[PDB]
């Protein structure tokens, strides 16, 4: 009962700066106002009183409190509105839209350039409950927004990172709600919001249309280009495979056979140049200049593979930093063009370690050869479990084997054999056993020996089958969808690097969908769109109604 | 029995054909290697990815190092090939 | 039987606080020293241990909660954890006789509890060195 | 076997380490300090405040909107 005239004396009082607009100041809670708290608060009664005493519906809560990045926080915009919006209180947001003294705008952005949109995006996470709430209110604000300012297309604000609130989702690993916005239809009025709709059907088939605008690789900072780059969520390959995406990736793939077989040739002869080079070196002591020649060559490609990589981690990977564990595949081929340069370095400087540093870069350059593996599928899988099994399970095992086998190995040589020892030469020797390569040398208490060779064979199968075992356990709790969406992300990376061009550039390749004018009633002239025609065969259509459709049949 | 000789032809032709494939990369690709180091009467690359092979087999300055750790690297990286293709096994059985 | 536990061993601790409020039964202990507490932890006692260490009340009788909410903004909130019987500190507490003491299958399973996993990380966190 | 036991077995693992560098080796005695904060939860049966050494702990809830609210010590996030 006090708010009322408390308002009044401040009114009553002179004051200048109005109290109700009064807001807070600390670093920690910078910006907070009285409607943020009524809102907070959940009661409408108060948001109506404080709104009909002046109070600003755009002030933004900025503080540390309100921000992003930091831990035990909420973000959640940091508008009035966004804020009614983030809490699911539908009510609230109404009257912030409709109240007529002061409506809140669906325009306004924060300090981060995010609209109320953007924020939906940044609070949502993938539980169940959460992501209903999320798509239920950023619809209702689409609706409400065709409503209040027709002409202003809500999901084409960008923030200060450029990115829309869709391009927001990709970026950030916001799957169902990336999930709905591109599959997304409208039945009410406003049928320009939906981003899907259906060419036209014929009993069963029908052809569905997808909207490409922020997903195509034409525009700057595309969807996919954000996902294979930009995005950094474990989650990321769980997006390639999302319905209008895998096909569109898939017919980018199918364009671009040719020059991937194309690359892949000029890799393995680049290699069989390499290969000679290697094999022909005599160390100590028309046809000379041959050899010169290779070694020409290979010093001409390992730069530009050198180049190459440098402008892929240079193209975007500057915030990135060490991006290991995203690109591994990446990795490889920089530092065998950086080993191949280098070795020739040193070879024209008549250096004697050259020789190692050409040899492992052949080995290696042959080695990377499994790169092209992904154009098919079964390589495919079979590449990304190298790598998967060698990064992250084999250290650990190795780790662990070392410790006894150097523990091993001292003690059996100390113990056999004044006396040399050499580490070396004993873990080579014990290595070589388990390896099967060779067999322990007696030195002629043996009796010793043999109970700790016992411990040793036993304890290193034990160690064998954990590996398996803990290998073995990651496949059974893994999905068996999930190791297949790896490498279709790894496609994905292809295409779009192919599209980039090479250093003679081949930019500007044709689109990938077809113009339709998908809406008949805009508000002025008819809208046109890109997208991507999916067929669809349903069986049990009969009894569900039918769709409206763009064309009458499957002619145009 | 009969069944055993179903899983045989299905395990020889979708596992260990793209194991050999994978294999036999290694194996040149580290068999040249080898040679460019050793070199003269000089051993074929087919010559040598043999002599290799049957090294695997257990049968039987800059040379002495190099030669050394590429090898070492090889041993695990047949390994790594054999304990994938056990892995492919298994999750292909569940499917 | 836990459901039944829980909602009996609950309408005892508010009877108690209106009939008793002077005594803390929660703090008699056994001729084995035990609190119903720690008993449920030796004993391996999963589902009541857990409900005991997050207890929540309303309105009047508040007190007898093991778990309260410093403040709370919207979704975010933060959460006080009673740690009485908790704290390592403490002689015979809960951690050191789980740890130790305890003779059930189960001891870990009895850990990763939320005031508990919590701690243990902070403690860990402070150990590294 | 459960998936889950594993790793808990491994935080127990941790736990009986904690515990044990608390106690000290032959400096036994120095490794004596109570952990959280001390608050008034409120105030107890018996007329005197309800102090505690409490624990913090942060949480974020999306469904809680249509249950009630906890009655809670302060007015505004603090720290
Ligand atoms: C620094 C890394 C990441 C790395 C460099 C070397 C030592 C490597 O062994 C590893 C791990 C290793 C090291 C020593 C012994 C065993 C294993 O993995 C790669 C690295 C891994 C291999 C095996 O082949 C692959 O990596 C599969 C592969 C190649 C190219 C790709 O684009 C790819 O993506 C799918 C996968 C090739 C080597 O570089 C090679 O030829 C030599 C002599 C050792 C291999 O170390
Ligand atoms: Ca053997
Ligand atoms: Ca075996």
């Amino acid at each position: 009962a006090c708010i009322q005239p408390l308002l009044e004396i401040d009114r009553d009082s002179g004051n200048p700066q109005p109290l109700v607009n009064a807001q807070c100041t600390d670093e920690y809670y910078r910006g907070h106002s009285a409607l943020h708290i009524a809102i907070e608060k959940r009661s409408l009664q108060c948001v109506k009183l404080l709104v009909e005493n002046g109070a600003n519906v755009h002030a933004k809560a900025c503080g540390h409190f309100f921000q992003k990045n930091q831990d035990t926080c909420f973000y959640f915009g940091e508008l009035p509105l966004s804020l009614a919006a983030c809490t699911k209180q539908w009510d609230v947001v109404n009257y912030l839209l409709e109240n007529p003294h002061q409506p809140a705008s669906l325009q306004a952005q924060d300090s981060l350039g995010n609209t109320v949109l953007h924020a939906l995006v940044m609070i949502a996470d993938d539980s169940a409950e959460n992501s209903a709430l999320v798509v239920r209110m950023y619809d209702g604000l689409l609706q409400a927004g065709a409503r209040l300012c027709p002409n202003v297309q809500l999901e084409g604000i960008p923030n200060l990172e450029g990115l829309t609130p869709l391009k927001l989702a990709a970026k950030e690993g916001k799957i169902e709600i990336f999930k709905h916005i591109l599959q997304r239809e409208f039945s009410a009025p406003c049928q320009s919001l939906s981003r899907k709709f259906t060419e036209w059907c014929y009993g069963p088939v029908r052809v569905s249309l997808y909207d490409l605008a922020s997903v195509d690789s034409w525009e700057e900072n595309s969807v996919l280009e954000i996902i294979a780059f930009h995005s950094r969520s474990p989650h990321r390959h769980r997006m390639v495979v999302l319905e209008p995406l895998n096909k569109l990736l898939q017919a980018k793939w199918d364009r671009l056979i040719p020059r991937f077989c194309f690359n892949f040739l000029c890799y393995l002869v680049y290699m069989l140049i390499f290969t000679a080079v290697a094999y022909h070196q005599p160390a100590l002591e028309a046809g000379n200049s041959m050899l010169l020649l290779g070694h020409i060559l290979i010093l001409l490609g390992g730069v530009y593979l050198l180049l190459g990589q440098l402008w892929y981690f240079w193209r975007r990977r500057l915030f990135i930093w060490i991006s290991f564990m995203d690109s591994y595949s990446e990795i490889l081929f920089l530092l065998q063009a950086l080993l191949t340069v280098l070795s020739q370095v040193l070879c024209f400087l008549a250096i004697e370690w050259y020789l190692p540093l050409l040899v492992s870069s052949l080995v290696m350059g042959w080695t990377n050869l499994l790169y092209y593996t992904r154009g098919f599928q079964h390589t495919g899988i079979y590449s990304v479990m190298i790598e998967k099994v060698i990064l992250r399970d084999l250290l650990r095992f190795l780790l662990v084997y070392l410790v006894f086998l150097f523990g091993f190995a001292v003690a059996l040589v100390s113990l056999s054999r004044p006396p040399y020892r050499s580490i070396l030469d004993a873990s080579l020797e014990l290595f070589k056993f388990t390896i099967g390569m060779g067999e322990l040398a007696f030195q002629e208490f043996r009796g010793v020996v043999l109970l700790l060779l016992l411990a040793y064979v036993l304890l290193t199968y034990v160690l064998l089958l954990n590996m398996l075992i803990a290998l073995m356990s990651e496949t059974v709790n893994s999905v068996a969808t999930d190791s297949w969406s790896i490498w279709k992300l790894q496609k994905a990376i292809s295409v779009l690097e192919m599209e980039n061009g090479y250093w003679w550039c081949r930019r500007k390749k044709q689109r990938a969908g077809v113009m339709l004018t998908v809406g008949t009633r805009p508000d002025g002239s008819p809208d046109e769109r890109w997208c991507f025609r999916v067929g669809e065969m349903n069986w049990a259509t009969w009894e569900q109604t039918l769709p409206r459709t763009l064309c009458e049949e499957p002619s145009g | 029995t009969g069944i055993y000789s179903v899983m045989i032809e299905k395990v020889i032709l979708r596992d260990l054909l793209r194991f050999l494939l994978v294999y036999l990369v290694f194996l040149f690709g580290f068999a040249v290697a080898l040679v460019s180091l050793s070199r003269p009467p000089y051993r074929s690359i087919l010559d040598a990815s043999l002599e290799l092979f049957k090294f695997t087999i257990g049968m039987g300055l800059r040379f002495r190092g190099v030669v050394l750790l590429l090898l070492l690297a090889y041993v695990l990286l047949t390994y790594v090939l054999l304990l994938n293709m056990l892995i492919a096994l298994m999750s292909e059985t569940v499917n």
